[PDB]
């Protein structure tokens, strides 16, 4: 006997589940380069 | 002559203020990302009495998050800044649309703070291709195959993730905004007054 695959991908998108670990990774990579860019920003505002 | 030399004497600071400023904001926003991506083991418990070698139904997609990031430029101000050729007829402009031209771009310029963050969003997807064979306790000739294979993506849920991130908002709006908007001096005195 096994589960029919109709269930067993039921099962799958129940268990869809997104990677937190992941996602604090690429959060953390995203804003390395972010604040690296807004670095070069630094002295747009005293010229403005 | 004398709206020669007038035009002659607003000429330089022209070049300082609408040439600079708009050079130095084209300093702005860049098309950034970053990926990554897991193998995770996503199992499926199963008791041995259901005809199995095995107990859990364990698949392992590929599972890749895409954040993207193109950060904030000025809040699609464009055209109300790229309107330089109003400096071509000084023979026959006026003192008051020259003044109120270099107002508007003075109050544009200061608005740019608080317009200025943006930020950008992020997603991201499964892919599924599994194929688990288990045995038969006692019975190797016995056998179950299931096999599994999709890609399938999903948003990043900004709401509860999606945020978590630098936020440039802050930084910026600690900044000048409110000190640089002590400029309406500057506009104070410029009004044919004070």
């Amino acid at each position: 006997t096994f589960y029919s695959p109709k269930e067993i991908f039921n099962r799958l998108k129940d268990s869809l589940v997104p990677d937190t670990g992941l996602v604090t990774q690429v959060w953390a990579d995203n804003n390395t380069k972010r604040m690296d860019f807004l670095t070069a920003m630094a002295e747009i505002p005293q010229t403005l | 002559s004398l709206w020669l030399s007038f035009r002659y004497e607003i000429m330089p600071l022209y070049y300082q203020s609408q040439d600079v400023l708009d050079v130095i904001a084209n300093s702005t926003s860049e098309f950034m990302t970053s990926r990554d991506f897991v193998a995770k083991a996503i199992n499926i418990g199963i008791p041995l009495e259901w005809n199995l070698d095995q107990e859990n139904l364990v698949s392992q997609p590929r599972h890749n998050v895409m954040v993207k990031s193109k950060l904030s430029p000025e809040n699609n101000i464009g055209k109300t800044l790229s309107v330089n050729p109003f400096t071509t007829a000084w023979e026959l402009l006026t003192l008051s649309f020259v003044v109120d031209w270099f107002v508007n771009f003075g109050d544009v310029i200061a608005g740019f703070t608080g317009g200025y963050s943006d930020d950008s969003g992020a997603t991201a997807s499964w892919r599924f291709d599994d194929k688990k064979v288990f045995h038969l306790k006692n019975i190797p000739s016995a056998m179950v195959i299931v096999d599994i294979n999709f890609y399938t993506r999903q948003v990043i849920d900004p709401r509860l993730c999606g945020g978590l991130a630098f936020s440039p908002k802050l930084n910026l709006f600690r900044y000048l905004d409110a000190m640089s908007l002590s400029w309406n001096r500057s506009r104070l005195k410029i009004s044919r007054a004070t």
